[PDB]
């Protein structure tokens, strides 16, 4: 399977109304990645992070993660699909409690250096 | 009377009322004239006027079905019964069909669909090379123009995302089920 210009549309962080109830959402808008990595090793450079930077996998599925830390104050969930032969699209969903910081410094940047 | 918009949507007289605080909040945020204009609905989609979308251009069209370009609150309620999770999936469909025909003469056209994707890709700053959105266009009429034309048809939509439900996520609001706690 590969995805279809309409998961591209209808899943765009600004392609629905939910802002319309604020803080009742439980995630930050999904940030989209778009990579030539493989989803293998997307999901092992993860755990390796995971290890390194005290973190938890609450999730691991065909899907993607769900990667939790800093008791209660961090979670993610990270779905990878394949978008061309070439290119998975890597979508993060990540709430933060508090106000660098893991998000910032280390795990944001991870994706970023993904992306091709 | 909540009775009769309770009647004619899928939410009950209670949802009703809180829907109404929602609007009452939402409608006096720039002019208080008890109506919702399009720089209000921006504010409330987005938290920001800056944010020029053709979603929003789309969905305030779609709510504005007396069409003087304000919405009041039987709108606003008739509207946001489409998005419930528990309204007819066929109203989805129409809605979202209606929607995604950017220029309002009739079928889901390869150009409506590029301006989209180019459009949504930049929402995430992802601005993928011409050729792979043309790949990725490619794959997606190669699915849905099963009445070969060139161009996706109503039905063609619908066989979409009757195939592929999590197209229409954006078509339902969770949120809607817990209407009556939040406000
Ligand atoms: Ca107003
Ligand atoms: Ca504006
Ligand atoms: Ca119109
Ligand atoms: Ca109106
Ligand atoms: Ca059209
Ligand atoms: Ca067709």
């Amino acid at each position: 399977r590969r995805m279809n210009a309409f998961d591209i549309i209808s899943g765009s962080p600004g392609f629905n109304l939910s802002g319309l109830f604020g803080d009742a959402r439980k995630y930050d808008r999904v940030e989209r990645f778009v990579s030539a990595w493989t989803a293998e090793r997307v999901v092992e450079r993860l755990e390796e992070i995971v290890s390194a930077e005290n973190l938890t996998v609450a999730k691991k599925e065909t899907w993607g993660m769900k990667i939790e830390g800093q008791k209660g104050n961090f979670a993610m969930v990270v779905e990878i699909n394949q978008l061309t032969d070439e290119l998975v699209m890597i979508e993060v969903r990540k709430r933060q409690r508090a106000a660098r910081d893991l998000w910032t410094d280390t795990l944001r940047p991870f994706f970023v250096e993904l992306v091709h | 009377d909540p009775e009769l918009l309770a009647r004619d949507t899928v939410f009950s007289v209670s949802e009703i009322e809180a829907l109404y605080e929602l609007f009452k909040k939402i409608s006096s945020a720039v002019i208080d004239d008890g109506l919702i204009n399009k720089e209000e609905f921006q504010l409330a989609l987005f938290k920001t006027n800056k944010k020029e979308s053709l979603f929003a251009d789309r969905v305030f069209d779609l709510f504005d079905t007396k069409h003087n370009g304000i919405l009041g609150f039987e709108e606003f309620a008739r509207a946001l019964s489409v998005f419930h999770p528990n309204a007819p999936i066929d109203d989805k469909i129409h809605f979202s069909f209606q929607l995604y025909d950017l220029k309002q003469q009739g079928f889901i056209e390869r150009q409506e669909v590029k301006q989209m994707v180019v459009a949504t890709l930049a929402e995430s700053g992802m601005n993928l090379k011409d050729t792979v959105i043309e790949d990725i266009i490619d794959k997606t009429f190669e699915e849905a123009d099963t009445k070969h034309d060139g161009k996706i048809d109503k039905e063609e939509w619908r066989s979409l995302v009757l195939r592929h439900p999590s197209l229409l996520k954006n078509m339902t609001l969770q949120y809607l089920k817990d209407i009556t706690t939040t406000f």
